């Protein structure tokens, strides 16, 4: 009765739990991975920022010798 | 490094390309360890977009990021170079890169941290809100209306509302002259209202002046949860006592506590000793009071002229100076050739006797806390290992580590401390000193130590405030301050250390052994009573008070965030049924004291958990609403209430605080939800007003009324219930004496009339009344009918006493019913 | 008895499943702000490209205007 269903409930909850426990730990891996990712993707973009505005700026600095 | 700057500037004292913005670049550093107005002209020269855009590749926007640089060292030197600064124009000059076109968002976001520091002296802020001409407070209120990236928005943010927090400072002067000087009709509440909400807001400014007043690093971003980004930070709380200083903040103070009207007033002297409390608990508000040291003590009179907060902020102040004189002597005397100096003989002498008072050991335990106060201690006793200072710095240092509960000071210090405890193996004082820093042997503190300090309290948990076990009370101080966060405050983003500390918690049997740390602590104040050790010494008391506070906040963090959204069922019922016990056991006498009251407002708390976690959905079947996480603690609750003849006063303290105020959207939201959890334990709620209606006490009749009036203010047909029962109690009284006889009154008889007398006072009350004695419910005639004995006793009086009483309860109830 | 043992083990291997899918919510919704952060930052990249193309389209219309 009630017994059986507690004492199954332990075994197979804590089996389950113990499987899978270790998955959820690989997510938490993956997503830490991502984060890295994302880090130097933000790093990049700052980088192509500050060519991309040193090169208007010599742009406007050939404009206004042309002019 | 001044050699070198004096090189650098003259070379290039008028070259222009890449040699010039490597000597820009090079600088920054050398100004760490006239010159200053050719470094201005320089800094006004890197700001400009005219000479960026004369420049090849690579060097034109490290010439504009350089400038930016120039800014933030040379305005934190002193008030000389912000003068200069403010002078050349670097406040219009540095809007002209913001409102520039094409200029990426790093160059942006760096210009607002050149002018983050140089609004951050009052030579500074003067010039950014009154113009020069637009000020920069209008061309920021522009440039936030046009569209900017999430950082650019963020940034100009804490700009705003550091300009805010010196707005409020300047019409609380005004305020306070106008009212003290010219009145002083005028001073009415509509006048003193504006005081009490002005001074509510340099609190709240102050409170949250680490978040929304600093200005991010360039590669972190708006999230509610700090991610990519560097871990360090800025203290903003130097400028804000920059402004204070500036503002006279303490010469105010004093005014309105010395002048006829606002004095007197009692929500004026609670607002300004709350800035105040806040205010001296860190190094540098504690120095804030010495540096102007004449304002500081009439200050003291006149909070001390009108509980003990001007003798803790004088001995604070004392301890403060003594520290400072002991860590000055060990600096122009190196070397102590006369180890039994007189100077420190005195210094020592006079910390010494503050520490007799309960109240001085607590201000020479919490200034030894912070930063590296201890150190001059360990010095002076390394230096001299007896001589008498020997012994006054063993004395001290065990009051320091006996009293202060904020081990911070023990990351540190704990090896020396050690080391020299071993050294001397026949003091009686060290010996002692030694058993306290017992945990903290080869420790870390980080998360990888907390299964250290659990495994460490699971074994010598036998040994409770005894000599051997002193050591629980530390490690439960240095395990409450690694995982337990500090309360949270408005606008934080919420850092993730905390997540992991709680699963390491939990992974480290942290529940089993806090709950086994209350279970003992509580059946020893109870069982072991017997012996009668009511606190004889200062000792039994604060170690008693730490241990519980300490296990408390463990509990508490661990519940909330385990059941933080009703996510997951929690069942295990020893929470919710010692923390009565310790409430009974220590708050038992307000309760006051500052330490007796927090543990009340704990326990209130991680009670209140097991309601917030609740299924608005499952609200219909019998069995999701009898055995939910509100059912049971509900259950254990009242259950505990009724065990113990001496616990029901204390009980009834706990269940009224428990319960919501007595009587838009959230108020009948859980108030309808107490009534239908409340209806599942109506044998346990009817069994506390037949149990506790029978005795004579009034405190305990004074609860019960209270308890009832809440109950019936919480929805109808508790109240309904609660009217059931207690006419039922009416009924029975009435019937006991037999009807062949002359009715017989009792003084049982005269307080439930009173009872009903107090409760139909109240309109909810009243409604049930009127519902149950109109009779329209089914087997409700004998209500009926004992009203009808009432009228016939009205018909009939007599002359006894306590007829008179009947009588005269009676003719109340007519005349409340009657309305 | 069997339950309060049930339920004090199930009670501590699920509150470590619970800490550790709630630490995971609150990183991915950190995450997918940071994306979109980041989606902003090409935006601007692109916006920023553009005008680098309309100047040097211009400066190729000078150029052959000097001859």
């Amino acid at each position: 009765l009630g017994r059986q269903l507690s004492q199954g409930r332990i075994a197979q909850l804590e089996a389950e739990l113990a499987l899978q426990k270790k998955y959820s730990e690989e997510l938490k891996s993956s997503q830490d991975e991502l984060n890295d990712f994302i880090i130097q993707l933000d790093e990049e973009v700052e980088g192509m920022q500050s060519t991309i505005l040193v090169l208007q700026q010599q742009l406007k600095e050939t404009r206004q010798q042309l002019a | 490094a001044s050699v070198k700057l004096t090189e650098l500037l003259d070379l290039y004292r008028e070259d222009r390309g890449a040699k010039w913005v490597t000597a820009l670049e090079e600088i920054p550093s050398l100004i760490i360890k006239d010159s200053l107005g050719q470094l201005v002209d320089w800094t006004m020269q890197a700001l400009n977009l005219q000479v960026a855009l004369r420049q090849p590749i690579a060097l034109n926007v490290r010439q504009l990021k350089a400038g930016t640089k120039l800014v933030s060292s040379l305005a934190e030197c002193g008030a000389q170079g912000v003068t200069g600064l403010l002078q050349a124009g670097v406040i219009s000059g540095l809007f002209e890169l913001l409102f520039a076109d094409h200029v990426s968002s790093s160059l942006k976001l760096n210009a607002f941290k050149a002018l983050d520091s140089v609004i951050s002296m009052t030579e500074g802020m003067e010039a950014f809100l009154r113009g020069r001409e637009k000020s920069g407070y209008q061309k920021l209120l522009e440039l936030i209306l046009l569209d900017q990236t999430v950082r650019v928005v963020t940034a100009g943010s804490a700009i705003l509302q550091k300009c805010h927090f010196y707005e409020v400072l300047s019409e609380i002067k005004r305020l306070g002259d106008h009212l003290a000087e010219k009145t002083s009709s005028n001073i009415s509440e509509g006048e003193i209202e504006r005081l009490i909400n002005l001074l509510e807001e340099v609190f709240h400014l102050m409170e949250t002046a680490p978040h929304t007043m600093i200005q991010q690093p360039v590669k972190s971003f708006p999230t509610m949860a700090r991610i990519t980004g560097p871990p360090e930070r800025d203290d903003p709380y130097p400028v804000l006592f920059r402004y204070l200083h500036s503002h006279h903040f303490l010469e105010l103070v004093t005014l309105l506590l010395s002048i006829p009207v606002t004095s007197a007033h009692p929500g004026v002297l609670q607002a300004t000793k709350d800035v105040l409390k806040f205010l001296a608990q860190s190094q540098k508000g504690l120095l804030f009071f010495m540096s102007e040291y004449e304002a500081t003590n009439l200050l003291i009179r006149a909070l001390c002229h009108f509980d003990a907060f001007a003798l803790w902020l004088q001995d604070s102040t004392q301890t403060l100076q003594c520290i400072t004189e002991l860590f000055s002597h060990f600096q122009r005397c190196t070397a102590s050739e006369e180890t039994d100096h007189s100077d420190l003989l005195g210094t020592l002498h006079n910390l010494y006797l503050i520490t007799f008072n309960p109240v001085g050991r607590s201000a020479v335990g919490h200034v030894f806390s912070l930063e590296k106060n201890l150190q001059s201690l360990i010095t002076l006793m390394e230096y001299y290992s007896k001589s008498v200072a020997y012994n006054y710095a063993c004395i001290l240092i065990l009051v320091v580590v006996q009293s202060s509960s904020d081990v911070q000071m023990l990351e540190q210090h704990a090896a020396s401390l050690l080391k020299l405890c071993k050294a001397d193996e026949n003091n009686a004082k060290l010996q002692e000193l030694g058993k306290w820093l017992e945990p903290l042997k080869n420790l870390r503190f980080e998360i990888n130590c907390i299964p250290n300090l659990i495994e460490y309290v699971k074994q010598n948990i036998d040994n409770l405030m005894t000599p051997e076990g002193v050591g629980l009370t530390t490690a439960l101080r240095v395990l409450c301050n690694v995982a337990c966060p500090p309360p949270p405050v408005e606008g934080q983003q919420k850092d993730l250390k905390w997540n992991l500390a709680v699963i390491q918690l939990f992974s480290a049997e942290g529940m089993d052994t806090f709950i086994r740390v209350l279970q003992k602590l509580n059946s020893i104040l109870t069982q072991p009573w017997r012996l009668h050790v009511n606190m004889g010494t200062t000792l039994h008391r604060v170690t008693t008070i730490s241990m519980a506070r300490c296990t408390l906040t463990l509990l508490k963090t661990m519940l909330t965030e385990l059941l933080r959204g009703g996510s997951f069922e929690f069942k295990d019922m020893r929470v919710p049924s010692a923390l009565v016990t310790l409430h009974m056991l220590l708050c038992s006498i307000g309760r006051l004291d500052s330490d007796e009251q927090k543990i009340q407002n704990d326990i209130i708390d991680i009670l209140l958990t097991f309601t917030q976690g609740v299924n608005e959905k499952l609200t219909i079947s019998e069995e999701t609403l009898a055995n939910n996480t509100w059912s049971l603690m509900l259950k254990e609750v009242l259950s505990s209430i009724l065990k113990v003849p001496e616990g029901f006063f204390s009980g009834l303290i706990l269940l009224s605080e428990l319960l919501p105020l007595p009587l838009i959207s959230v108020a009948l939201n859980t108030r309808k939800l107490w009534s239908m959890h409340l209806h599942v334990q109506a044998k346990l709620l009817q069994e506390i007003v037949r149990s506790f209606s029978g005795t004579t006490c009034q405190p305990i009749q004074h609860m019960l009324r209270r308890i009832c009036v809440q109950l019936c203010d919480l929805a109808s047909p508790t109240a309904l219930l609660i009217m059931r029962t207690v006419l039922d109690l009416i009924v029975e009284d009435l019937q006991s004496t037999s009807e062949d006889k002359e009715k017989q009154y009792t003084s049982q008889t005269t307080r439930l009339l009173a009872l009903l007398d107090a409760l139909a006072s109240h309109k909810a009350c009243k409604l049930a009344i009127l519902h149950l004695i109109n009779g329209t419910i089914k087997g409700d005639e004998r209500y009926a009918e004992i009203f009808q004995d009432l009228l016939a006793l009205v018909r009939s009086p007599g002359d006894s006493v306590i007829r008179q009483q009947c009588v005269e309860y009676v003719t109340s109830i007519l005349q409340s019913l009657c309305d």
